[PDB]
């Protein structure tokens, strides 16, 4: 469960990343493809090559997901409900996976956010992906 | 694969009162049930809504005995299994698009149903063996994922 | 989340176990430590030898506690808080065990139970044991 | 290793900027800091009370570079993590009592160290080679766990 201080935590951080959680959403799927290449089996259809606008597409609409998520932190289930959904019953990701991209997701922004990437900060974030990941695949059954 | 040799007998000493056909149909079911995201690698199998549409589907137990069958195969080559896997790996790489997660869940599913089948057979020790093989078999068929 | 057909099965094939749920326990440790011996390394100071009293002695604490959660089945968080805290607090267990343990309970069951570990019960008591392993796990971090 | 002399010679470079007393201190106290239960392995290092507690324990930092040494030495046997680790394995098995999934926790963390200190020379393939490295050192200790 997100502590007060979590909360806090990753609004600031978040609030940091701005006009460039599209890039960061982008660089995180990169990282996921080339470290886990395991994951590539969930996108056959998309051009997994570097600078791909698939690729990119794809990155701002995680990114834009995640910030809608900062701002319904109190409400995630509810703001992600269609997320949830779309995932348990379409796209049917194994939830093995979403500690993959969460993973990839604080390489990019410990490697873009120096100064706030903070041991407070880094646990806060890791847990608010790890609540991000719960929501996702809470109708997977 | 760091089978002893004990653990190699027993595992085929069980496997020889297997009767692959059946056991390939349940597994695969099971599968398909407890894990239901699994299902989607079968869109085309028709109706999976239920646990008897599942268990009974037609397509399911054809499957399951041809993905045992080639388990069973694996059971002849505990020593290559790497090799003995390598097309198989690569086609479920790059022609289905299986990610090898699945090959765990399976493995898993697996050893429930020969626990369930064997009953007390399925001693301590035997399951040991068992989950050192399912581990084998699954990772022979992620080594040429990239 | 359980719904109301998983908490029928569950009651059901518990309620078969009756009597047997501490050997129950017992044996599905057994199996964990010889199937999983990482998992070992939580219990130094016990005899694990085959028929250990120890194991015996922890197994029925084990599998009192399912029953306990199966008793409150509607209140699950409640019934286990003193339980989750303790983990979480003083054992420390890593989370990747009880995945372990979860199985190592499915496959006693199955050995036990041929009539009544139907498709839809094994389903059932996954999402259970599920369930118990993320009660017990809530209070982490 | 399954490393590529191109991954190889990424990991070599990077590794060649590196501070481990630095680094070394960081990753564990972040380690202790990000998943706490791990902090039951060092019951006398004092107060972890908080990160900044856990941050500034001397004993965490020097822990750290001990740990990110013989880590640093096994980058010299990439080709042998196995018999490099031997005795440590065994060390950490039945001396330690320490679960191999820490080994995992910790290698995600130097990841994540490596990055918040390199930035932007931090690349997808420079990480992606440092994750095969990672997870060949948490197998090569985990190894003679019995
Ligand atoms: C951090 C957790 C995640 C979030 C917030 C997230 C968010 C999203 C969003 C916003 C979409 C687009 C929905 C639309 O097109 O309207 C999407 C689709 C998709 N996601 Fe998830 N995702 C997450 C984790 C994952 C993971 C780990 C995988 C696979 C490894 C994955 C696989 C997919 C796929 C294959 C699509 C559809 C791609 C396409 O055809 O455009 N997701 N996700
Ligand atoms: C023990 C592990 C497995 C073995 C030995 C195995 C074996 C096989 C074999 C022999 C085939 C037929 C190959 C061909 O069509 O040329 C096959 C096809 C297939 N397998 Fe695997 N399999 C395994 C696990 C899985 C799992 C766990 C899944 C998905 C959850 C899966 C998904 C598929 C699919 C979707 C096909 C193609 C079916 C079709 O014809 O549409 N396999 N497998
Ligand atoms: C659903 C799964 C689990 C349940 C229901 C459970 C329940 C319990 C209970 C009731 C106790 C005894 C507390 C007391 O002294 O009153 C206990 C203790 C303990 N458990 Fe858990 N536990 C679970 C998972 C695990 C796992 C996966 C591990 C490690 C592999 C673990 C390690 C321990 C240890 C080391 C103790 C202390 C035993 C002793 O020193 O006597 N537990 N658990
Ligand atoms: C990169 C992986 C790791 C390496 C290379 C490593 C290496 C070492 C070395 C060289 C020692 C010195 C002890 C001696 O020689 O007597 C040590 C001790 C120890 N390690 Fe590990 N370690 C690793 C991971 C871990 C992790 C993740 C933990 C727990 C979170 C851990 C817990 C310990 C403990 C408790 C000691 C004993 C220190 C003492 O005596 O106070 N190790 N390790």
């Amino acid at each position: 469960v997100l502590s007060p201080a979590d909360k806090t935590n990753v609004k600031a951080a978040w609030g940091k990343v701005g006009a460039h959680a599209g890039e960061y959403g982008a660089e995180a799927l990169e990282r996921m493809f080339l470290s886990f290449p395991t994951t590539k089996t969930y996108f056959p259809h998309f051009d997994l090559s570097h600078g791909s606008a698939q690729v990119k597409g794809h990155g701002k609409k995680v990114a834009d997901a995640l910030t809608n998520a900062v701002a319904h932190v109190d409400d995630m289930p509810n703001a992600l409900s269609a997320l949830s959904d779309l995932h348990a019953h379409k796209l049917r990701v194994d939830p093995v996976n979403f500690k993959l991209l969460s993973h990839c997701l604080l390489v990019t922004l410990a490697a873009h956010l120096p100064a706030e990437f903070t041991p407070a900060v880094h646990a806060s974030l890791d847990k608010f992906l790890a609540s991000v990941s719960t929501v996702l695949t809470s109708k997977y059954r | 694969m760091h089978l002893t040799p004990e653990e190699k007998s027993a595992v085929t000493a069980l496997w020889g009162k297997v009767n692959v056909d059946e056991v390939g149909g349940e597994a695969l079911g099971r599968l398909l049930v407890v894990y239901p995201w699994t299902q989607r690698f079968f869109e085309s199998f028709g109706d999976l809504s239920t646990p008897d549409a599942v268990m009974g589907n037609p397509k399911v137990k054809a499957h399951g005995k041809k993905v045992l069958g080639a388990f069973s195969d694996g059971l002849a080559h505990l020593d290559n299994l790497k090799g003995t896997f390598a097309t198989l790996s690569e086609l479920h790489c790059d022609k289905l698009h299986v990610d090898p997660e699945a090959f765990r869940l399976l493995g898993n599913v697996l050893v429930c149903v020969l626990a369930h089948h064997f009953g007390k057979e399925f001693t301590p020790p035997v399951q040991a063996a068992y989950q050192k093989v399912v581990a084998g078999v699954a990772n022979a068929l992620a080594h040429k994922y990239h």
